[PDB]
RNA sequence: CAACGUUGAGUUUGGAACCCUGAACAGACUGCCGGUGAUAAGCCGGAGGAAGGUGAGGAUGACGUCAAGUCAUCAUGCCCCUUAUGCCCUGGGCGACACACGUGCUACAAUGGCCGGGACAAAGGGUCGCGAUCCCGCGAGGGUGAGCUAACCCCAAAAACCCGUCCUCAGUUCGGAUUGCAGGCUGCAACUCGCCUGCAUGAAGCCGGAAUCGCUAGUAAUCGCCGGUCAGCAAUACGGCGGUGAAUU
């Protein structure tokens, strides 16, 4: 932390609509290296998304992984003998990190169609309440909360 | 089953003429051979070749189905599962 | 332009300054020479191993550099051949010559 | 590498430039397939004279100790003796490489 | 005229700009004709016009060889960029404020031997 | 509609509908096209014509199956056993040709 | 090969500007500013810059550890064989199997397959060789045969990618194992033992337990090509080249 120290890295911003958290969407759903066509499950996923909602395409993404994005998760440490599974609070560097996986996931393990109406059907879920993209964000506050006396509070 | 032939099949000069010999007045069935690489003509009917696998010589009847054989594929390289007499056996 | 030599050896401080003389010593003679153009190097690049028995790593790298330039005359006059067929000075580089 | 293993390939190499200098052109004529249908047998099996004579039998080997395996056509060596020549100034050109 | 090099890569690109209409010719083709089906890193190479306003009025020709698609690409994009620096010094404090004017100094480079894929370890048997 | 044999083909596109059929392949299914004449439509918009003329074209099925297991020669060795026939290690892979 | 005359193909005269090419030279040295820190070192940021904090990455890996490996590379002590564990040849074997383990490759798809059109690479190879053009064959390939001894000729027309179309997740217009029949090519010669082509067949397999491996950037992942060995065992081994291009600390 002391000897060596790296901020983030980054590449270049969203398409046209300029946006450099989404950017890390296209960056996990990256098959193999192919981001020419990582670019065609994202941007059509927000040309079939204007039809299910009302408003702008970057409202309905932020107003639904919100629903997908935790709060305090658990890391395993070691003290003393027995391993204790002590829940560290997750920031907003991280959490909007975690909201994407569970999400990428969730749109594989589910064979119907193309991947352009699987991200688009887990983007609407998450606002309602359906899919393994919202319990995952419930199954990981199962596992904290319940260890709340392995951590003392801030 | 198709391996390498064009229009030359390939067949020894030892092969041949020992059995131009015997095709006179039609004489003797047991003949010996080592080579293997050796492509067997329709005028070798009737004729028991005895062809080489390394241990000895087996004793092999040829017929007017077999024209595009080896005579190596007949006699087996190796000990597996086939036709071989029953050996005695010794202490287990 | 008509007269065409290849020099090729394998370190460079010994050709350059051979092919420097074949234009300090042809521009005196009668025409005019084009300048030591040096085209591009044939580098090869192939491994070996070093020990004698089972040990697939450590193995290592052999490089052959094959240095090659060329340099023109124009007109191939009578004092330009006594010069160039005496000048032999090549201690370890090969001169091709091509009509 | 013995003195009795590589005298059995130097015999292999002699009738090299006995039988296949002038005389392996006249089986080449028809051991390969013409563009007209009539293609003679009788040279073809009467193809008895080459049986310790093949160009396919020679191997290179080492010159200073002769082993048959990892013989680089450039060299005429082996991995092991070719080393020991360029670690040391055996050759000119075998300097240390880096990519 | 006003020269440009620019370099990605293993791509070299020669910018040289002109005053005229505003149409991109790269290697005797169109700007829309040499990078076809719509690619998304076409929009890069017009950044360096955008950011100071210059497509409409500047007119150019270039030579790209070597290197992929996207390897050209970045390749005008630091050649135009190093070119509107000869015709006024003054646009180089709007333009360099992106890092316009920087080299891309990634390369992917040579296979290590002993190793697959550079700095890819074979894995060995375990306990 | 019966083509032939015991194989009925149903609601796909004619040049995979054939392929069910032992004897044609992806090959031949693109072959019986031009003695044929029809383009890759689907199956259920022909005619009372077009299946009678594409019931010409091949027609060999059951007997075809018979053709593979044919004689047995001399030879068929390790297909009477079970056993991959080329040089492979049937000690630890090959349940291809195995239970 | 910009500007200028064009058989549009730099093609010709011509031009050396640019790209490239090949030798030299300049440049990062925390050096400069600020903060932290013991008014040190160093670290954290910034400025200027193509590039900074051993720039990226090689080569280079001490005194020594395991009497670890190799006397089948070679050399050598000792010992042993020496009408012989010496020598020649033919055929066979090493790519044998009820199984086990390691290291890899090809798939379970549809961010994929297939058909047609179509945009860019780097690095190397080659004269008992690399082999275009044309003709013939569905194809491998064969006939004839130019040029290059080579950034002037050839080996290749690189693949992902991309547009349109089709399919549209049923073990399938996914996958190719296996098998039959018919060929090509290299060599005395290829059944055991080959590569490749053509036709047909077309399973296992729906991402896989315990356990476990590599990688922090242009790396992981993935997509093509070349070389060495070599008559021949051409994308699955090794070495070498480039295309696209992350994740997390």
């Amino acid at each position: 932390s002391r000897r060596g120290t790296v901020e983030e890295k980054t590449a270049k911003s969203d398409p046209i609509y300029r946006n450099r958290l989404v950017n890390m969407l296209v960056n996990r759903i990256l098959k193999h290296g192919k981001k020419s066509l990582a670019y065609q499950i994202l941007y059509r996923a927000v040309k079939k998304i204007q039809q299910k909602t009302e408003t702008n395409p970057l409202s309905v993404l932020r107003q639904a992984i919100r629903g997908v994005t935790p709060d305090i998760a658990v890391k395993a440490r070691r003290v003393g003998g027995s391993t204790h599974q002590v829940p560290i609070e997750i920031g907003s560097t991280q959490g909007k990190a975690l909201a994407i996986r569970w999400l990428l996931g969730a749109a594989r393990k589910r064979p119907g169609r193309n991947m352009a109406f699987k991200l688009s059907s887990e983007l609407v879920d998450a606002a309602k309440g359906s899919g393994d993209a919202v319990r995952k964000k419930e199954e990981t506050h199962r596992m904290a909360e319940a260890n709340r006396a392995f951590a003392h509070f801030r | 089953m198709t391996r390498s032939l064009k229009k030359n099949p390939f067949v020894a000069n030892h092969l041949l003429r020992k059995i131009e010999k015997l095709n006179k007045k039609a004489e003797k069935e047991i003949i010996v051979t080592w080579s293997r690489a050796s492509t067997i003509i329709p005028t070798m009917i009737g004729h028991t070749i005895a062809i080489h696998n390394g241990r000895e010589h087996l004793p092999i009847y040829i017929t007017d189905r077999m024209v595009g054989h080896k005579l190596g594929e007949f006699a087996p390289t190796l000990n597996f599962r086939g036709h071989a007499k029953n050996d005695n056996k010794s202490r287990r | 332009q008509k007269i065409r030599i290849k020099l090729r050896s394998y370190w460079v401080p010994l050709i350059e300054d051979s092919c420097k003389q074949i234009m300090d010593a042809a521009r005196t003679t009668n025409a005019k020479t084009m300048g030591p153009v040096p085209l591009p190097t044939k580098k090869r690049i192939f491994c070996v191993l070093k020990s004698p028995h089972v040990h697939k790593d450590a193995r290592f790298h052999f490089e052959i550099r094959t240095h090659q330039r060329l340099i023109d005359i124009l007109y191939p006059t009578a004092q330009t051949i006594d010069s160039l067929m005496q000048l032999d000075l090549p201690a370890g580089v090969d001169v091709e010559v091509k009509l | 590498a013995r003195k009795s293993l590589i005298q059995r390939e130097k015999k292999r190499r002699n009738l090299e430039q006995k039988y296949h200098l002038i005389r392996r052109s006249s089986k080449q004529e028809i051991r390969k397939v013409t563009s007209l249908s009539d293609k003679w047998e009788i040279h073809g099996k009467l193809q008895s004279p080459p049986r310790n004579s093949a160009p396919a039998r020679l191997h290179r080997r080492c010159f200073l100790t002769g082993r048959p395996r990892a013989n680089i056509r450039d060299f005429g060596l082996s991995g092991h003796i070719l080393r020991e020549m360029v670690h040391t100034c055996l050759l000119p050109g075998a300097t240390r490489s880096s990519w | 005229t006003v020269i440009g090099t620019g370099r990605r890569k293993c791509a070299i690109a020669r910018v040289v700009l002109q005053e005229g209409t505003g149409k991109f010719i790269i290697n005797y083709r169109d700007a829309k004709e040499y990078l076809q089906g719509n690619p998304l890193w076409l929009q890069y190479v017009k950044t360096p016009l955008a950011t100071l306003g210059y497509e409409t009025n500047y007119d150019v020709f270039v030579k790209a060889h070597g290197g992929g698609l996207s390897g050209q690409a970045q390749a005008i994009s630091l050649g135009v960029a190093r070119a509107l620096l000869k015709v006024s010094a003054s646009h180089r404090a709007p333009l360099k404020q992106e890092g316009l004017l920087t080299r891309d100094s990634r390369i992917v480079e040579r296979k290590k031997p002993g190793l697959k894929k550079a700095r890819k370890a074979p894995q060995f048997s375990k306990r | 509609i019966r083509i032939g044999g015991v194989e009925i083909p149903n609601h796909k596109r004619v040049e995979y509908s054939l392929q069910y059929i032992h004897g044609i392949g992806r090959s031949r299914s693109r072959q019986i096209l031009l003695d044929l004449n029809f383009d890759n439509k689907v199956t259920k918009d022909l005619s009372e014509e077009e299946v009678i003329i594409l019931r010409k074209e091949k027609r060999f099925n059951r007997v075809a199956i018979e053709r593979l297991k044919e004689i047995r020669c001399y030879r068929g060795i390790r297909h009477k056993l079970g056993l991959p026939v080329r040089g492979q290690r049937t000690k630890n892979n090959c349940r291809t040709l195995k239970g």
